[PDB]
């Protein structure tokens, strides 16, 4: 398993720890912020609950599943 | 005196968050 890095500056892709494996994103915008979208800080997770957060960590039950610019033309 | 925060990160690039 994959999981983008923490979000420094350059958003890469690292592994996960022995425990953790899916990948979380937190933000305190989601919407548009302006300028870079919403605040994101990437990471690496073990749980992944849900129940309307209203700004809380969110995540994904795979490898690099919080990839935030997914920007490709067609 | 430049005090400066402890700035997040952002999507990308948004520089250090906080200004």
């Amino acid at each position: 398993i994959v999981c983008h890095t923490t979000a420094t500056s350059p958003i890469s892709a690292v592994t996960c720890p022995p425990g953790e494996n899916l990948c979380y994103r937190k933000m305190w915008c989601d919407a548009f912020c302006s300028s870079r979208g919403k605040v994101v800080e990437l990471g690496c997770a073990a749980t992944c609950p849900s129940k309307k957060p209203y700004e809380e960590v969110t995540c994904c039950s795979t490898d690099k599943c919080n990839p935030h610019p997914k920007q490709r033309p067609g | 005196i430049p005090g400066k925060r402890t700035e997040s990160f952002y999507e990308c690039c948004k520089e250090p968050y906080p200004d």
